[PDB]
């Protein structure tokens, strides 16, 4: 029944910046506002509770302010490990209500990816399928393009990408691109290459292997 | 110390029912109520409702009125969440959270709603090579292919190797099966000396695979 | 007492007024002929001053033959009570002599069986504590019938957020409540003393802050020891 509007939806700030996140309630809730942090692949953690109480063990750079309908979460000096989605929660009465969340990302210097290529394993071939893996490691920003070339012929519709969440220590991303072919198609060709385009690379980098060699 | 241990991942067909458990310890169970929180994949937290562990009274948020029932077993200090007439949209992690005091949460239970059947993964090595070398740094991994439903856990050398580990989020293939890769970057010098095993667990099918990754 | 009414005079012969320099500070409950039970923080608030216990009272100011002011021989706070906590907030006061018993002065049997009062049970609290937020002190004894609130509700983060232990209980506070000056007084359920109004910086009459009472049954062995 009580509604909550959280803003912004996402933001990027640099290490040492002040991050400010808002939560506005539909009705007056006195000081019954909570703030949770949820790091990638982790359980939510309560940072601030009613009356802008900083929970013990939480760094002093986190603080809450506001009373009534208008609440703010401030991270005073953004650290790499603060990368997460933050959620407010009103606890005036039952039912409690979370805000929509705010994804906090770190803006850091451009870092070109380290590229690696992996041929399919002989074990996988025995099964009748070939998976070629291209790895883009520790790069910033998230925008990167991966093109698959089989005997210099551009591939389409036979690959899938997966990107990690921003790293909590170095603020980089990593990407895996997987080219999937039948054993028959795989053996019918020689050159397997993944072409990588990214801001930190002056020209596109290619990692390749010759099937068998 | 306070602990909240939830039951394992579930796969259920549409129309079915599921009962997820939340086992409490390290505190008087009836002194604190329990909240249930939902998180659909890549979405935000949704407060589902509360169960008063002392009286049994329940309050559900508007979106959770109908198919969701909280219940207890005070003798084993356990809270349950039962979901009826399962829809594909019910596919989510469900958490229990102890209400009040030092804030404690269960680890979450992922419930997948699909007509598809359980399938354990196949684990293939991603062998280190000359062109899988960053000067004096080498990359290796494991490819955890063709499994259903989510989730899978991947560790390196029984959890002894954590630095440089990148386990990618799973992607759903055209086949309707998941696939992921977990990679690690290690010193090139260590390839002969150090052993590298990826430990893969897929609870929905009781799969437990340990795979040694070596230069070919 | 907020949202109550003036009690019938002498209808609660166990009711004591714990005074400092002839002024009402806390409530109290006659549990034995020479023993008055109150709240540990009252002794802190008294400090320097002369601690006295007034029995047989209705009006604090108007004299009456039933009214008798006793000197305190010994003040026994629970050894585990601290000024920065609300835990073990009990205090036993030994009167200068055994109290003269009659229609207006009689000890109250206190709960010995350690079993929680059921949630929703109507219990009676009485006191000379404030009757308005403006801080008005009533001259005559007030009382109110309050429903017991379960511990799990009371420990919700909105409320007392886990501070309510098994040795404590709660009651509803919305517009009806025990207030400043009611601390140390009795919470009586079906004729039996069940709780002692707990001291603290709690605002009264707010539904978000249920009234807090220390459960006497939890301290049965400590009460038995001091009373002998
Ligand atoms: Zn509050
Ligand atoms: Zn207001
Ligand atoms: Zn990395
Ligand atoms: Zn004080």
């Amino acid at each position: 029944d009580i509604q909550v509007t959280q803003s912004p939806s996402s933001l990027s700030a640099s290490v040492g910046d002040r991050v400010t996140i808002t939560c506005i309630t539909s009705t007056d809730i006195d000081d019954d506002m909570n703030w949770y942090q949820q790091k990638p692949g982790k359980v939510p953690k309560l940072l601030i509770s009613g009356g802008n109480t900083l929970r013990p063990g939480v760094p002093s750079r986190f603080s809450g302010s506001g009373s009534g309908t208008d609440f703010t979460l401030t991270i005073s000096s953004l650290q790499p490990e603060d990368v997460a989605t933050y959620y407010c929660l009103q606890s005036d009465s039952l039912p409690y209500t979370f805000g929509q969340g705010t994804k906090v990302e770190i803006k850091r210097t451009v870092a070109a990816p380290s590229v690696f290529i992996f041929p399919p394993s002989d074990e996988q071939l025995k099964s009748g399928t070939a998976s070629v893996v291209c790895l883009l490691n520790n790069f910033y920003p998230r925008e990167a393009k991966v093109q698959w070339k089989v005997d210099n012929a551009l591939q389409s519709g036979n690959s899938q990408e997966s990107v990690t969440e921003q790293d909590s220590k170095d603020s980089t991303y990593s990407l895996s691109s997987t080219l999937t072919l039948s054993k028959a198609d795989y053996e019918k060709h020689k050159v397997y290459a993944c072409e990588v385009t990214h801001q930190g690379l002056s020209s596109p980098v290619t990692k390749s292997f010759n099937r068998g060699e | 110390e306070v602990q909240l241990v939830q039951s394992g991942p579930e796969l259920k067909k549409p129309g079915a029912s599921v009962k997820v458990s939340c086992k409490a310890s390290g505190y008087t169970f009836t002194n604190y109520g329990m909240n249930w929180v939902r998180q659909a994949p890549g979405q935000g937290l949704e407060w589902m409702g509360w169960i008063n562990t002392y009286t049994g009274e329940t309050t559900y948020a508007d979106d959770f009125k109908g198919r969701f029932v909280f219940s207890l077993d005070t003798s084993v200090s356990t809270a349950y969440l039962q979901i009826s007439s399962l829809k594909a949209e019910d596919t989510a992690v469900y958490y229990c959270e102890r209400e009040g005091g030092v804030n404690n949460w269960g680890q979450g239970t992922l419930v997948t709603v699909s007509s598809a059947s359980t399938k354990g993964p196949s684990v293939f090595p991603l062998a280190p090579s000359s062109k899988s070398t960053s000067g004096g740094t080498a990359a290796l991994g494991c490819l955890v292919k063709d499994y259903f439903p989510e989730p899978v856990t991947v560790s390196w050398n029984s959890g002894a190797l954590t630095s440089g580990v990148h386990t990618f989020p799973a992607v759903l293939q055209s086949s309707g099966l998941y696939s992921l890769s977990s990679v690690v970057t290690v010193p090139s010098s260590s390839l002969g000396t150090q052993t590298y095993i990826c430990n893969v667990n897929h609870k929905p099918s009781n799969t437990k695979v340990d795979k040694k990754v070596e230069p070919k | 007492i907020l949202g109550g009414r003036e009690a019938e005079a002498h209808a609660r012969p166990y009711m004591a007024s714990v005074q400092v320099n002839g002024e009402h500070l806390c409530g109290g409950v006659l549990v034995a002929e020479q023993w008055v039970l109150s709240a540990a923080h009252c002794l802190e608030d008294a400090a320097d001053g002369k601690v006295q216990v007034l029995l047989g009272a209705h009006s604090l100011s108007q004299p009456e033959p039933s009214k008798r002011l006793y000197d305190v021989l010994r003040a026994v706070p629970h050894p585990d009570s601290r000024p920065d906590t609300i835990d073990h907030d009990l205090l036993l006061l030994q009167l200068s002599e055994k109290a003269t018993l009659g229609p207006a002065v009689r000890p109250l049997p206190w709960q010995r069986v350690d079993r929680d009062v059921e949630p929703g049970t109507l219990c009676d609290v009485a006191g000379w504590g404030i009757v308005s937020h403006a801080g008005r002190r009533p001259d005559r004894l007030q009382h109110v019938l309050l429903p017991v609130l379960d511990r799990a509700t009371c420990n919700r983060r909105t409320h007392h957020d886990g501070a309510i232990t098994q040795r404590m209980m709660c009651a509803e506070s919305n517009r009806r409540d025990s207030c400043k000056g009611d601390s140390g007084g009795p919470l009586v359920c079906g004729g039996v003393l069940e709780g002692v109004v707990t001291s603290g910086s709690r605002v009264c009459g707010n539904r978000k802050k249920p009234g807090i009472y220390t459960r006497v049954a939890s301290y049965a062995a400590w009460i038995d020891s001091v009373l002998a």
